[PDB]
């Protein structure tokens, strides 16, 4: 009985180029909790980024914030990528100012 | 007005790669205010709200009584995975899930509402404390099992006396320390965004940002009918600071959309708005 | 408070 990931990429506040924002990819409604998250500037792998502590929904299911400051831009490209027991390849989700 | 205190308690097995792992975290309503984690060093029961960081001068003792709660929750979860495992004779090579979720709904007279407390193992309903605090409904043979070493241990009686006492007094006492952040509330930010797909189509997009508590209706509705089967909608998610963000998004012909207007209700707004493009 | 639970119990 397991579950895979809902995914979520979006910023805290609506994106003002040129200003400093939060990067967040909201993962959900997965089963069991071990999962892997990574976010992506320009297809590389962000170090300094953090996670919310594991909790879950009244289905059992479990749901994590992961997020990071950044500061978008006209071109700079970002991602979340996820990995999980039940995904055979990796999701990959490119963010979308207006999503 | 209404209000809960809820314990959740993630314990699983990483066979070969570790001992088992013990995460606890506890919310007030849709707050949370403390975490624990037994993959620390020496792990200790820490704050994540600010009304705890700042207002522990009420109770010196309480870190230390809540870790040392933690930390035996941690062992006998550890523990339990095994009982568990055993009553299913599952391998032990594979990788398994304990959950918890106890705690209380308290009423506006600051009385218990209901108290609940329920188990689910690899994320099936496993056993649950009924509603009258004192039996256990178990899902399985093998949980019945534990329902017979609990019953032989009065534990529903423990469960229940802390579920109608510490757990109301904690819930009062949360509430007035954080009143700030708990008693807020904050209605959604709203507007609409237009993104056009062709010369015939365009999406529309009703955005509610910032609210608090979770609880939120977004709908679309054209003159008069309404769209809920038409728009999509996602899944409400925090915003990192304390919040929540939610939208609907609905396609419509280029020309039309001022025939459209997004719905928004939430507790914190005087009365529902109206969005138009 | 967390509860404080009872040795072990499941």
């Amino acid at each position: 009985i397991q579950r895979t990931p809902k995914i979520q990429v979006y910023s805290r506040h609506p994106a003002e180029n040129g200003k400093s924002n939060f990067l967040n990819c909201y993962v959900s409604g997965f089963h069991p909790s071990d999962i892997e998250v990574d976010l992506l500037k320009n297809g590389e792998r962000i170090e300094k980024v953090e996670h919310s502590d594991l909790s879950f929904s009244k289905d059992w299911s479990f749901y994590l914030l992961y997020y990071t400051e950044f500061t978008p831009t006209e071109k700079d490209e970002y991602a979340c990528r996820v990995n999980h027991v039940t995904l055979s390849q990796p999701k990959i989700v490119k963010w979308d100012r207006d999503m | 007005g209404f209000h809960s205190l809820r314990y959740f308690y993630t314990a699983w097995s990483r066979p070969g790669s570790g001992e088992p792992r013990f995460v606890a975290v506890g919310y007030v309503d849709d707050t949370q205010f403390v975490r624990f984690d037994s993959d620390n060093a020496s792990p200790r029961a820490e704050p994540r709200a600010p009304w705890m960081d700042l207002v522990e001068q009420q109770d010196p003792q309480y870190w230390d009584r809540n870790t040392r709660n933690a930390r035996d929750a941690a062992q006998t979860y550890r523990v339990g995975l095994d009982n568990v495992r055993g009553y299913y004779n599952q391998s032990e090579a594979g990788s398994h899930t304990i959950q918890r979720m106890y705690g209380c709904d308290v009423g506006p007279h600051g009385r218990l509402l209901r108290g609940y407390d329920q188990l689910a193992y690899d994320g099936a309903d496993y056993i649950a404390l009924n509603e009258d605090l004192r039996s256990w409904t178990a899902a399985d043979l093998a949980a019945q099992n534990t329902r017979r070493k609990w019953e032989e241990a009065g534990y529903a009686e423990r469960d229940r006396a802390y579920l109608e006492g510490e757990c109301v007094e904690w819930l009062l006492k949360h509430l007035e320390n954080g009143r700030e952040t708990l008693l807020r509330a904050d209605p959604p930010k709203t507007h609409i965004t237009h993104h056009p797909i062709s010369d015939r189509e365009v999406t529309l997009r009703c955005w509610a940002l910032g609210f608090y508590p979770e609880e939120i209706t977004l709908t679309w509705q054209h003159d008069g009918e309404d769209q809920t089967q038409e728009m999509e909608l996602v899944e409400t998610r925090p915003d990192g600071n304390g919040a929540f963000q939610k939208w609907a998004a609905l396609v419509v012909p280029s020309g039309e959309e001022q025939r459209y207007t997004c719905h928004v209700q939430h507790e914190g707004l005087p009365q529902p708005l109206t969005l138009r493009w | 408070d967390f509860q404080e639970s009872a040795d072990s119990f499941l």
